[PDB]
RNA sequence: CAGAUCUUGGUGGAAGUAGCAAAUAUUCAAAUGAGAACUUUGAAGACUGAAGUGGGGAAAGGUUCCAUGUGAACAGCAGUUGGACAUGGGUUAGUCGAUCCUAAGAGAUAGGGAAGCUCCGUAUGAAAGUUGCACGAUUUUUCGUGCCUCCUAUCGAAAGGGAAUCCGGUUAAUAUUCCGGAACCAGAAGGUGGAAUCAACACGGCAACGUAAAUGAAGUUGGAGACGUCGGCGGGAGCCCUGGGAAGAGUUCUCUUUUCUUUUUAACAAACCAUUGAACUACCCUGAAAUCGGUUUAUCCGGAGCUAGGGUAUGGUGUUUGGAAGAGUUCAGCGCCUCAUGCUGAAUCCGGUGCGCUCUCGACGGCCCUUGAAAAUCCAACGGAAGAAUGGCCUUGUUUUCACAUCUGGUCGUACUCAUAACCGCAGCAGGUCUCCAAGGUGAACAGCCUCUAGUUGAUAGAACAAUGUAGAUAAGGGAAGUCGGCAAAAUGGAUCCGUAACUUCGGGAUAAGGAUUGGCUCUAAGGGUUGGACAACCAACUUAGAACUGGUACGGACAAGGGGAAUCUGACUGUCUAAUUAAAACAUAGCAUUGCGAUGGCCAGAAAGUGGUGUUGACGCAAUGUGAUU
RNA sequence: GUAGCCAAAUGCCUCGUCAUCUAACUAGUGACGCGCAUGAAUGGAUUAACGAGAUUCCCACUGUCCCUAUCUACUAUCUAG
């Protein structure tokens, strides 16, 4: 059954806060909890501990990646990279 | 008193203070269906009376609630055993 | 305390310097503990049968000190 | 039925004040204070817990005899299995990478 | 407290010294006037305050 | 009137609160290897520091002159990752995560705890998501432009050091705390400056803003840049006030 | 001196007056005594009712503890009694603390301020050195230079970190401290035994890894110490409950193969060990998985190697033993002034149970703009310093990280109370003061109510039943007419099944409202486990639903335990404050907005400074204001 | 003086005026508005949920009342101290 139409997660909170604060923290929350893809193992296994950490399980690539608060990448992060990379093929060449 | 209890007297409405759920655990009873029933298809998987194919479907089954209780999940088995006997009879034959 | 499960094991302890004294304790059941006390353990080694408490008994180094319980 | 005093004046439920429950041949209940758990050594590259020791509180392993305390292995002790395995062949293979870089150099 | 420390274990032997009465013959003596004191402490009324 | 809230920040109550923090996050002592070349070092944790919104990453280097590991600890950037080759000098390549001088980086790259001055080990672009751009350089008299998360454009020596990337952590602010006790939580391993009374609703011997039979300030909150303490409270030397509509 | 609300002292009328009424409660007999409502003993009646009126501690007190006496003062009545008074006695440690370590912090020193008292500062702008090498030194060993290297004051925890002790007994009064027995830790020297080494520092296993030992200097690196919180799940220990046997006791008109009590096993040591309870928890080997499988209460796992088969490790609050029945407990007799209070017999046995309770361990799951000390100390590795047995054997060094053995373990605390009388509150004050253990029934329950173990029966007493009180009940008919105002009281109340509006931020509103039922007895049905040859005779079990009968038309029978609804003002919410007249609409808050500032800086500090805070900081920041969720 | 809002915890006049409820209301609610002296983060308006906050009403209920009565314990009272 569905259990809920909108609020999702953000039912915990029930009628409190405001209706578009506990929407915005619940687009948040739904990025922060889940589930992203390790690209150097191919798991779907890199969840986050504590803002900016999102770690790996398995006996396999046990390594920790530093990246956004509530993501893995932020859109900033993945621009700057291509950007920097583009200036280090110019420069190289 | 105790005795007369195990008979069933003195547990009427009239004797219940606590509601249903702190008399008896509405989850000590789905854990207790639940270990009975996997109980259950591992015995059969391990004499061969169910294959592994029909054990993972039943298995599943009993995680989402199908089965009330043993018997229920021994007559589904025997429908099940009987219709694949029955293509088996159909194909051979 | 330390539990010796061999007689050859058990006379070897006694027929050492530190073994002061020994003890023989009767039990109920017709089952007989001996008892050596050493410096740091003592050394309980229980025989089960009548003939074979006799003849340990009388298998003990003479100079030893056997204490009846 | 019977009911317990700590042993010590201690008064305060703290991981220093741990205790368990002894019934003694005088039939008595009565506390018995207990130390921490041990714990297992964790390898240096993996924290994995390592195979082969016992858990002991740090001072207890200056008791043990010295095979105790360790694995007949390179690193016994101070790396887990894989952890050395790894580091067995990467320490080849790199070696090998800057004997192939050298002889290309010239 | 009965954790105490030798300081405080001194003082205390002292102060159970100083709260005795007065041999008669003291007060007996010609030219005295040691009949009674006012230096009687006792634990509840008085306190040491160290 | 007595000593205003603001004047009692001195120290005391109001020290940061800093026992589970594990160490200042700086670049690493600008030495020779830094200077002429490169050194390696590996990222051995990235972990999260109380009251600081950015992870902080332990990266092991070798001792030049000495046998013996030091350890570093940087301001994560994003993408970093432990087992991690990181290169820090003049010679260390244009990859995220390395630390060249800012001299030795190209027009419009994207970094991150840059130095004020040569050598102060990192002072530009460190909280949780933010950068420094650079802008230009100036080669007679080696001179670097940089862009600022403030929108300040600054110049620092064209030996300064800088980190290529984004401080990691990524948008932190977007999300509404919601609730007392998380702002609560998040200031509680900071310092002694939440939750915060209002001037007026103080007394006159309190604050300037205090007294009156309605809450109000009585007189201007612009109050000028050279005002004693105890009477620099309120909108601090502004040079307007009101809500922009459209600014640069 | 008549005065000054004069000063100090003494003493009046009010007066034998106000009063000595919270915390259920006392009674009978005996003893002692000049004297007994209050002492002691026995009997009865009761209470605290395990979140205790019980058993301990921390802080604080300091002898209040114990024995023998006393009874002036004190114990607001009494006193033969007392925490009072007098005379004596009493606290035993290598293992419990302190002591050692570091924490926030305190703080000498360098150095700089300051007229100065002193202030700042804590490897700091210091020539701040305990440690690493044998070059001399006979000769079998720590005193001379040496060249060396990122060391460091100290104080700060009787709840943090931390070497090591248990049982039984014993005193008037101490006990993990004494006694008996049984252990353990640390340090020193090296007292034996063993092991390796003929040239060098062992073997086994494919491996995980194993062993009685199995040379390892400097330096380095790693580990332990070492860490939040909630949720359920699995095991263990003690407790609780239950079925037999035994021993003693209670009841016994009748009944009750009955009811009650006892039926115990430590530290330490050894071997096993997922069996018997809890593992495929981690790892290894074989092998190579789609018709994908495995699998938890909780959906995680696998070509980065699943399932399966076999191994390896982790190991007790588990098993089998030692300790250890010789102890402890219960019962029955003997000497009988009996003494050292001795002596002699029996039993102390066999089963089961769990959404139970308390503690604990194991594997997990959730949460955070919160990610949850440090140091002493102990261990391991990488490394390779150094060694000198040799004449095929009588001949050394190492190992004491292998076994047994020897010596040594100082110093301070240790009585007692921990509170309706040992602390603070002027006091033996209905106030206050941190924490550990925690039985049976009812029940959801650490609720209320009753009880067992333990404790207490202490709160001046006797007689009487006037008005007016304080506290607690009830009331015909009416039902808020009372009153500023339903103030106070009444009514509602548990559980099960039905049913549930506006409005809404879609989460709620909601136990909305509004109905029905509820005992006892006798049955029926369904829902799980052990176990013998499609089946099955017990044992071990707990629910739920229903039927008939029945009586006070009753049954959450005491106890326990929401009244509900329609609107307006106001603050969004949870939170906070005027200790002792104001709890609110006040404050805070998330949210919104504005301001300063890029460090040669903003804000704050200081008498000064070679000074401090923000700052272990850097605009997704710090500082300064306003408004007050959302829309 | 815009959008809003109002005899509002802000309106003197004032018991404003109309409507509603009542047998009857200077109350309350809804409207109205030249508003003495409402009004926009000195924040205006609205608002589900929450409130030992303030205010009006309805049902339940009842000794608050008509109109008082009765009973228990402890006092008061008399006695000893
Ligand atoms: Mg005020
Ligand atoms: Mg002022
Ligand atoms: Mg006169
Ligand atoms: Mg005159
Ligand atoms: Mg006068
Ligand atoms: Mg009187
Ligand atoms: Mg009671
Ligand atoms: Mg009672
Ligand atoms: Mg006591
Ligand atoms: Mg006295
Ligand atoms: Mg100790
Ligand atoms: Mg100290
Ligand atoms: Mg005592
Ligand atoms: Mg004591
Ligand atoms: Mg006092
Ligand atoms: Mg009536
Ligand atoms: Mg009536
Ligand atoms: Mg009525
Ligand atoms: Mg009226
Ligand atoms: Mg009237
Ligand atoms: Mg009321
Ligand atoms: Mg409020
Ligand atoms: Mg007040
Ligand atoms: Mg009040
Ligand atoms: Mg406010
Ligand atoms: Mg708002
Ligand atoms: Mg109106
Ligand atoms: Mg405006
Ligand atoms: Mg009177
Ligand atoms: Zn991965």
């Amino acid at each position: 059954t569905k259990r809920t139409k909108k609020v999702g997660v953000t039912g915990k909170y029930g009628v409190r806060y405001g209706a578009s604060l506990r929407r915005d923290v619940r687009k948040i929350e739904v990025q922060q909890h889940s589930r992203y893809q390790c690209p150097f193992c191919g798991r779907n296994t890199v969840k986050r501990t504590a803002a900016g950490i999102w770690c790996c399980n398995g006996k396999g690539c046990k390594k920790v990646l530093a990246g956004g608060a509530w993501t893995v990448t932020t859109a900033a992060a993945t621009s700057a990279r291509s950007t920097i990379r583009r200036l280090r093929e110019m420069v190289e060449v | 008193t105790h005795a007369a209890k195990r008979l069933g007297r003195h547990t009427g409405y009239g004797k219940r203070k606590g509601t249903a759920e702190a008399r008896m655990p509405s989850t000590v009873v789905w854990m207790r269906r639940q270990r009975v029933l996997r109980r259950l298809l591992r015995k059969y998987r391990e004499s061969g009376k169910i294959d592994k194919h029909l054990y993972h479907t039943l298995y599943l089954e009993a995680k989402g609630n199908t089965f009330k209780h043993k018997r229920a999940l021994i007559e589904h088995i025997q429908r099940a055993k009987a219709e694949a006997n029955r293509t088996k009879l159909i194909q051979e034959q | 305390p330390r539990q010796i499960s061999d007689i050859k094991q058990f006379l070897e302890i006694a027929r050492r310097k530190d073994a002061t004294s020994a003890r023989i304790k009767k039990n109920t059941n017709k089952d007989v503990k001996f008892k050596l006390r050493c410096s740091k353990y003592l050394y309980t080694l229980v025989v089960a049968d009548a003939k074979k408490a006799e003849k340990l008994r009388q298998s003990l180094p003479p100079d030893l000190t056997v204490t009846e319980v | 039925a019977q009911r317990v005093t700590y042993r010590r004046r201690l008064a305060y439920n703290t991981r220093s004040n741990k205790t368990r429950i002894i019934k003694t041949p005088g039939n008595n209940i009565r506390y018995l204070h207990i130390k921490k758990l041990g714990t297992i050594p964790r390898c240096g590259d993996t924290g994995v817990p390592l195979q082969g020791i016992p858990a002991l509180r740090p001072r207890e392993f200056a008791r043990l005899s010295h095979n105790q305390k360790k694995v007949q292995r390179a690193y016994g002790g101070c790396l887990s299995a894989n952890a050395v395995k790894d580091r067995i062949v990467r320490a080849f293979l790199i070696e090998e990478q800057k004997i192939v870089k050298q002889k290309l150099k010239q | 407290p009965s954790h105490k420390s030798f300081r405080t274990k001194q003082k205390l032997a002292k102060a159970a010294r100083q709260n005795r009465p007065i041999p008669q013959w003291i007060r007996l003596r010609t030219g005295n006037t040691v009949h009674y004191n006012m230096k009687r402490r006792h634990w509840r009324r008085t306190k040491l305050n160290i | 009137g007595r000593v205003i809230r603001a004047q009692r920040k001195s120290g005391g109550i109001f020290q940061a609160h800093t026992r589970l923090r594990k160490g200042a996050a700086q670049l690493r002592t600008l030495d020779f290897a830094e200077r002429h070349g490169y050194i390696r070092g590996v990222v051995q944790k990235i972990i999260h520091d109380p009251g600081r919104g950015a992870p902080l990453a332990k990266v092991a280097f070798r001792n030049p002159y000495h046998y013996r590991t030091d350890v570093e600890t940087f301001v994560a950037t994003e993408g970093m990752y432990t087992g991690q080759f990181v290169y820090c000098g003049k010679n260390a390549a244009l990859t995220v995560g390395n630390v060249l001088p800012v001299g030795e980086m190209p027009e419009g790259t994207i970094i991150s705890n840059v130095e004020e001055k040569a050598g102060d080990r990192g002072a530009l672009g460190r909280s949780s998501g933010n950068y420094v751009i650079i802008v230009g350089h100036d080669v007679d008299t080696g001179k670097t432009r940089v862009k600022l998360p403030s929108g300040a454009k600054k110049v620092v020596p064209s030996s300064a050091r800088g980190v290529v990337g984004i401080v990691a952590g990524g948008g932190r602010i977007d999300k509404p705390l919601l609730k007392a006790g998380r702002a609560f939580h998040k200031y509680r391993v900071k310092r002694n400056c939440w939750p915060r009374t209002r001037g007026v609703a103080m007394n006159p011997v309190d604050h300037p803003h205090g007294g009156g039979n309605h809450q109000h300030v009585g007189h201007s909150t612009t109050v000028p840049r050279q005002s004693a303490p105890g009477q620099k409270v309120g909108l601090i030397a502004a040079r307007r006030t009101g809500l922009l509509r459209g600014a640069a």
